[PDB]
RNA sequence: UGGUGACUCUAGAUAACCUCGGGCCGAUCGCACGCCCGGCGGCGACGACCCAUUCGAACGUCUGCCCUAUCAACUUUCGAUGGUAGUCGCCGUGCCUACCAUGGUGACCACGGGUGACGGGGAAUCAGGGUUCGAUUCCGGAGAGGGAGCCUGAGAAACGGCUACCACAUCCAAGGAAGGCAGCAGGCGCGCAAAUUACCCACUCCCGACCCGGGGAGGUAGUGACGAAAAAUAACAAUACAGGACUCUUUCGAGGCCCUGUAAUUGGAAUGAGUCCACUUUAAAUCCUUUAACGAGGAUCCAUUGGAGGGCAAGUCUGGUGCCAGCAGCCGCGGUAAUUCCAGCUCCAAUAGCGUAUAUUAAAGUUGCUGCAGUUAAAAAGCUCGUAGUUGGAUCUUGGGAGCGGCCGUCCCCUGCUCGGCGCCGGCCCGAAGCGUUUACUUUGAAAAAA
RNA sequence: UACCUGGUUGAUCCUGCCAGUAGCAUAUGCUUGUCUCAAAGAUUAAGCCAUGCAUGUCUAAGUACGCACGGCCGGUACAGUGAAACUGCGAAUGGCUCAUUAAAUCAGUUAUGGUUCCUUUGGUCGCUCGACUUGGAUAACUGUGGUAAUUCU
């Protein structure tokens, strides 16, 4: 008897064939495109997709007009139009199936600090989230999964702190101004 | 620049206090001392630093924010009443005695082998 | 077990608390006392959880011992105390005065209430009986045990009792359009007025209520208290005055606050 | 009197009893003190017979459990099923006695045996069905080395109580005495297999005469790749180069305004692994978060684990061995050009993880209800009768009345006889009880711990 | 994601199994930087256990003649804090383990009009027609011990 949750659960599945050509061969195509770093980050946001579109098939069976898939349908369409994944036009869920990898991976905060232009690329993006030079409402964000709210996109910039910002100038630049003045004398 | 907005804020009149929860802005240094937020909440609430105990303070993630609670007694005599005493001794007017529970309970369990005023012969 | 149990595991205990499962390993096991375990409201639980006055356990001793926390009339140093439906708890320093009544949704709410109003609870009747000498005897559901009460008063009835003397002033006799609080089951803090009680001899009698909006619902009649003449209730109620508005109007009703209070 | 669906209920009346191992009816204690020509009282504490209430407990109802027939009859005058009257027990009961009756259960699997069987809430897997697991934090049960007996108490057949016996074992001046970690640590042993003889009552609650004491319950650290979540191991430019847009050239070549990729080429800008003042954290610390200062070019601050014949992603490369050594889940490789061994380079896969053995799930439509098969691949009894089991022909109400939308759609009606409200000169229309072929089925409702 | 793939043949189509394939939970091998949760002597042996700890407790309110400490105004005893000790209450909860147990346990579902119940809560507590407070102890304390030895007495 302790005060312990216990309560965890994993956020991908390892695909049945190990070795489809096919597969490993889109999923190297996702991992380049959008810079993740294995694909346990493919398979996470795939899983993701597959729980989604398990509870979209499970409303489908339902009656039109049914108070458990009405609350429960706009429930998950609300959802996917807050990230940004599925459109407001669109929000009929119907639509849910037809949604796949790539809406997910957009919404994730390395894409939309690469595709907003305050990064140099996917790699160099993952740099700056790592490196804690970004933020999101004034919240320094370490993490590149994040997924952006659609009202949140905007207010993705630099930190107030970071030297990219109106920051303390960093480590490498004062070592070296602090040896150019100890080179010129 | 380091500011106090308080919120949360709750009158008891059954501990004679004021309660809140202590919103500290500090961007570009670190977490400030309990006795600096105690003497900056002092001069906001027109008190004593004295009567007022904060404690249990997190530092937001990113570091321009932190967030403790906060209690304001009427006097000394309320305070020193209706506080734990773990965080009287934070402000040093309370002593608890240096002896472990392990020493507590061998003293304990050899005063139960004899019976009487051989008790008090336990510890010399 | 070879004797009665003394401690209430957190995660055992009744779901209107609404305690936590990272605190602690225990609940306040209730102290003994007028409602049963699983209907009443611990007064550490109202202190602590719902008023917020105190934080811990020992703050809840601290308050309860200075003798100011005045349930039903009667003041409480026991901070298990089973406070139970329909009770007053009377925190006299603040000037407040609070009724145990059930929120539409299961837990109890935190009503407040009119010290006039404080003054008077409303009890149902469990049973009658006749005492040792043809004296007629009354057990409430808070077993209030009244000795000569109005000879009218029948077994689920309600008596509408003055706390600071502890005598009947008037009784609501259990009959058809009469308002109903339901104090059980699925339908616990729905308010609505009674339509059919339907007679099961040897089993329970299912009673139907029609609510205030029409969406007409049953109960077993155990479950079943009434708090009013017709549609005029005899308490204050709490706000959406038991009516259960579903998930989708809660939703909704969630959006327009969110969006017209900004 | 009042009450139930039902009392031999509760209450009333009569007559008595009322245990000496004994029902009650207060010889109890605190604060504040008063009024009253010595008497009257406030606020509590504790106590107390009985009723009720809460907390339960106990014994009963209905239905539900794995394998086994190389367990088919079992139970019974040392109680088996029932009757009657007691005894015992908190009470209902073959619980137990006495006398009776001869029952009770079973092919709808009793009875016996087995179970690496505490049951359940649950766990894994998973198209739909399923299969397997559940010692394990919540519920309920059981036990404290094995049996047994009992004291106290509201509650125990208690074991951090006692009494024996059995087994084991401690101390002994040898007469005696003491023991029970399947509590928390820790030790031995057993094993493929499992952590510190730590700090603390601050949280959570519990116990007590109790705002105050105590709690290996619980909390906090330590060990911890059981497992789960996030997530570094570099990014960016200038150059050599190469591939792809274009004017242009048969081919070469020219330009790079545009791209994209690689070289221990060079260049600064980076940020945390670590180091570390301080605050915060907290019972006191720790970790985290915050934050001075240091902290990176072979960014040596150095990513492994397994593979590379097919299944199965990736060398017909080089050196060694020569059916040896070995690899190899299977098929196979090894006897002198080994794509498989032993290494080098190289490439692939997953990646802070990856391999192996074993149980188990899917794959297994290779246990088949969904859904398998049975001429010849394994399989239909030699043949027939035959009882339980299973399955079982057809048949028993329909037409229209009332209303709407544009001939077709969606609604209300097609049982009857004691008590009062929309009314009327004994009853007419209607409201509320109670009897109404009996079940499966379907739909709704109540009720159904959380996790 | 409701999936198959190699292997009997000279070659073929089948039945059919072996092997592969992914998860899971125990062990284990090699390897391990950061960070958040976190299982962890069940499986064999419900085997045996050194040592330490794990259940004690006081209010204004049962009992204070320990000067153990201490207030002064005493002769109408009793200031107060207060160890010990009697008393009361608890120790029947919690914790551990899963050996036994197969209509048992357990689960849902009812019954208790068949029972018991410290405690809390509310009743009840001049209902009986018949001393301005009584009696004997015993502990703590003091003293005398005995046993090699016990929370012995």
């Amino acid at each position: 008897p302790v005060a312990r949750s216990w309560v965890c659960r994993k956020t991908y599945v390892t695909p049945r064939r190990p070795f489809e050509k096919s597969r490993l061969d889109q999923e190297l195509k996702l991992i380049g495109e959008y810079g993740l770093r294995n694909k346990r980050e493919v398979w996470r946001v795939k899983f993701t997709l597959a729980k989604i579109r398990k509870a979209a098939r499970e409303l489908l069976t339902l009656d039109e007009k049914d108070p458990r898939r009405l609350f429960e349908g706009n429930a998950l369409l609300r959802r996917l139009v807050r990230i940004g994944v599925l459109d407001e036009g669109k929000m009929k869920l119907d639509y849910i199936l037809g949604l796949k990898i790539e809406d997910f991976l957009e919404r994730r905060l390395q894409t939309q600090v690469f595709k907003l232009g305050l990064a140099k690329s996917i790699h160099h993006a993952r740099v700056l989230i790592r490196q804690r030079h970004i933020r999101v409402r004034k919240q320094v964000v370490n993490i590149p999964s994040f997924i952006v709210r659609l009202d949140s996109q905007k207010h993705i910039d630099f930190s107030l702190r970071s030297p990219y910002g109106g920051g303390r100038p960093g480590r490498v630049k004062r070592k070296n101004a602090k040896k150019g003045q100890g080179g010129a004398g | 620049t380091v500011t106090i907005r308080t919120r949360k804020f709750m009158t008891n009149r059954l501990l004679q206090r004021k309660q809140m929860v202590i919103d500290v802005l500090h961007p570009g240094k670190a977490t400030v001392p309990k006795t600096e937020i105690r003497e900056k909440l002092a001069k906001m609430y027109k008190t004593t630093p004295d009567v007022i105990f904060v404690f249990g303070f997190r530092t937001h993630f990113g570091g321009g924010k932190t967030t403790g609670f906060g209690m304001i007694y009427d006097s000394l005599d309320y305070a020193k009443k209706n506080e734990p005493k773990h965080r009287l001794a934070r402000h040093g007017l309370y002593e608890k005695k240096k002896t472990s529970r392990k020493q507590r309970k061998e003293r304990k369990n050899r005063m139960k082998k004899v019976r009487g005023t051989a008790k008090a012969n336990v510890g010399a | 077990a070879r004797g009665p149990k003394k401690h209430l595991k957190r995660v055992a205990a009744p779901k209107h608390w609404m305690l936590d499962k990272l605190t602690s390993v225990f609940a306040p096991r209730p102290s003994t006392g007028p409602h049963k375990l699983r209907e009443c409201l611990p007064l550490i639980i109202f202190l602590r959880n719902k008023l917020k006055y105190a934080l811990t356990g020992d703050e809840v001793k601290k308050i309860c011992m200075q003798r100011f926390i005045k349930i039903d009339g009667k003041v409480r140093a026991d901070i298990t105390y089973p406070a139970g439906f329909m009770d007053v708890i009377s925190i006299d320093k603040t000037g407040e005065n609070f009724r145990l009544i059930y929120d539409t949704k299961g837990r109890f709410a935190v009503h407040r209430i009119t010290p006039e109003e404080a003054k008077y609870k409303l009890c149902k009747v469990r049973k009658i009986f006749v005492g040792t000498k043809g004296i007629p005897h009354l057990v409430t559901h808070d077993a209030r045990t009244i000795r000569y009460p109005d000879p009218l008063i029948k077994m689920n009835d309600t008596i509408q009792i003055d706390l600071e003397t502890g005598k009947i002033t008037d009784f609501i006799k259990f009959d058809t359009g009469n308002l109903c609080m339901v104090t059980g089951g699925a339908n616990l803090g729905r308010i609505g007025v009674i339509t059919n009680r339907e007679r099961h001899p040897g089993s329970f009698d299912v009673v139907h209520v029609k609510d205030a909006n029409g969406n007409s619902f049953a109960t077993r009649l155990s479950n079943i208290f009434v708090i009013g003449k017709g549609n005029k209730p005899w308490i204050s109620l709490p706000r959406g005055k038991g009516i259960r508005l579903t998930i989708a109007e809660e939703r909704d009703k969630r959006l327009a606050a969110k969006q017209s209070s900004g």
